């Protein structure tokens, strides 16, 4: 992220293409770290009701 | 042979089923009992129970067995064991007070009927079980079969008949599943009411592992003037299936609630309007009646106007006939109260021998509080229905069923006030 505007361009030439978009690094483009809780959902077979073991 | 429900006081078995002329022998001997019972029993056993084929006559009781068919299954000699004729009156479905006013005002009835059910089978003395909350009226038996035992017409020579008979009267201790044919067995017995398998059958091996036939109190009472009027003045009235007279108790939501003696096949709205006047409100306030006395199901008012009270038309109408027990409910009153109320009794008279009816109907009962409370989801209805039809076949007696059909009655015909219920409390 830091680099200096002209090493840019030196690394942007001789790589042959702009990395400064595409960097191998991370800095705030990532999901966090600590996050909400979720409600994870349910399946079937559970109806509650018309539902056999034997029939599935 | 059409529309026909409506008679007169010569067809009234039951003649002092109000108390009124006398409930002693002196009295009783008036109306026609005691009268030719020596030439009733000399005549034959087989006559007796050919007459009992003729007239159709269906158990009284709750379960509508024909009669005749059940009693010869003991016609048979007896393989070195005494046989025995249990009269039930354990009267405890909800209701049910018909057996509780024959018991008192004509027990001389009872006493002739069963005796010449037992030489129609064959039985070395008779046992008439009675519940526990009915002393008075016991007494007033036991007074009665002190007054027979007198006169002579039981012991050592029965009306002559060159066969002896004698009447004893067991007594209960308040269950109401001793009024099933086995726990009432086992209970005579002297151990809990808890019902056997069936098979083995009583007429095999019942009480004190000897043949039995148990049967109602109306089921003999009305034996012995059958066979002193014949069967076809017993078939002659009622549908051709299921004939006779028949005991109506009225309960609930009625201006003036009684016992009624009809005619079998009468309409439930007939029924209603001549004897205990029209319901508060009139029948436009009807909401729904109970025919038999807690195990069936409910009726919505749509087929209260087109229904005769029988065995086979209730059974078209999902429905079944048991004691004849009606109930009505009147716009006024929760229901599903009622029917939740229903399922607390049938979970407080469980005995509990058998899971289902141990467990699933204490599951429903707290299901129905529940929606009561309105504090269920209606992705519960159907669940609490497929409860049912595994407490339905799966029990050693039909004390499930009998706690599974008001149920099933209310969801097929009462499920919009649930769902009602149910968003209201939602919302709230
Ligand atoms: C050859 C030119 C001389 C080197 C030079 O000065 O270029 C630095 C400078 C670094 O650019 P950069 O790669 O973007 O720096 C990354 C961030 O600035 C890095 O950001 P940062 O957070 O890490 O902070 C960097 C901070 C770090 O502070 C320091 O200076 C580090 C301590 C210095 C000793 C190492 O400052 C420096 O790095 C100053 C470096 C100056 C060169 C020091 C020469 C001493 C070497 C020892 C000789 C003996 O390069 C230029 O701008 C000119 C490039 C010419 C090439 C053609
Ligand atoms: C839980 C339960 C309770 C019953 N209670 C009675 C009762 O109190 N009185 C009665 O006559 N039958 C009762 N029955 C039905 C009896 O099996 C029936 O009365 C008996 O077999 C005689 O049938 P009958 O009408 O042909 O004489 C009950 C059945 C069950 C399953
Ligand atoms: S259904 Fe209920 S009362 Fe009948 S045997 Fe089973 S547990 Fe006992």
């Amino acid at each position: 992220a830091s680099a200096t505007r002209v090493i840019q361009k030196l690394r942007n030439w001789a790589s042959g293409q702009d990395l400064q978009a595409k960097l191998q690094l991370r800095y705030q483009e990532i999901a966090k770290r600590t996050q909400p809780p979720p409600k994870l959902p349910v399946g079937p077979s559970h109806k509650l009701s018309n539902n056999y073991y034997c029939t599935r | 042979k059409t529309s026909f429900g409506s008679l007169k006081d010569e067809d009234r078995i039951f003649t002092n089923l109000y108390g009124r002329h006398d409930w002693r022998l002196k009295g009783a001997l008036r109306r026609g009992d005691w009268y030719k019972t020596k030439e009733i029993l000399l005549k034959g056993p087989d006559w007796i129970l050919g007459e009992m084929k003729t007239s159709g006559l269906r158990g009284r009781g709750g379960a509508g067995f024909p009669t005749g068919l059940k009693w010869s299954f003991m016609n048979k000699p007896s393989d070195g064991r005494p046989k025995y004729l249990v009269v039930n009156a354990d009267e405890g479905e909800p209701g049910t007070c018909k057996d509780r006013e024959i018991m008192r005002h004509d027990p001389h009835k009872l006493v002739e009927g069963c005796l010449v059910g037992g030489r129609a089978m064959g039985a070395r003395a008779a046992y008439i079980y009675i519940r526990g909350e009915f002393y008075n009226e016991a007494s007033n038996l036991q007074v009665a079969i002190r007054e027979a035992y007198e006169a002579g017409l039981i012991g050592k020579n029965a009306c002559g008949s060159d066969y002896d008979f004698d009447v004893f009267v067991v007594r209960g201790a308040g269950a109401y599943i001793c009024g099933e044919e086995t726990a009432l067995i086992e209970s005579i017995e002297g151990k809990q009411g808890k019902p056997r398998l069936k098979p083995p059958f009583p007429a095999d091996v019942g009480v004190f592992g000897c043949p039995t036939t148990v049967a109602n109190v109306e089921t003999v009472a009305v034996s012995p003037t059958i066979c002193r009027r014949g069967g076809t003045w017993f078939a002659g009235f009622g549908r051709e299936r299921n004939s006779g007279t028949k005991l109506f108790n009225i309960s609930g939501h009625v201006n003036h609630p009684c016992t009624v003696e009809e005619e079998m096949s009468v309409p439930l709205k007939e029924l209603i309007e001549k004897h205990a006047g029209g319901v508060t409100g009139g029948w436009d306030n009807l909401l729904a009646v109970i025919p038999g006395g807690s195990s069936t199901p409910l009726i919505p008012k749509s087929v209260c106007e087109t229904v005769l009270m029988d065995f086979d038309a209730l059974v078209q109408a999902q429905t079944g006939l048991g004691t004849a027990a009606v109930i009505v409910m009147d716009r006024s009153t929760d229901i599903v109260k009622a029917i939740a109320r229903l399922i607390e009794f049938y979970k407080h008279e469980s005995c509990g021998q058998c899971t289902p009816c141990r467990e699933g109907v204490d599951w429903m009962n707290k299901v129905m509080a529940r929606f009561v409370k309105g504090d269920a989801r209606p992705a519960e209805i159907d669940s609490l229905w497929e409860i049912s039809k595994q407490i339905e076949g799966h029990t050693i007696c039909a004390l499930g069923d009998g706690a599974a059909w008001p149920v099933q009655g209310l969801i097929r015909h009462f499920r919009p006030e649930l769902e009602d219920r149910m968003q209201r409390f939602a919302q709230q």
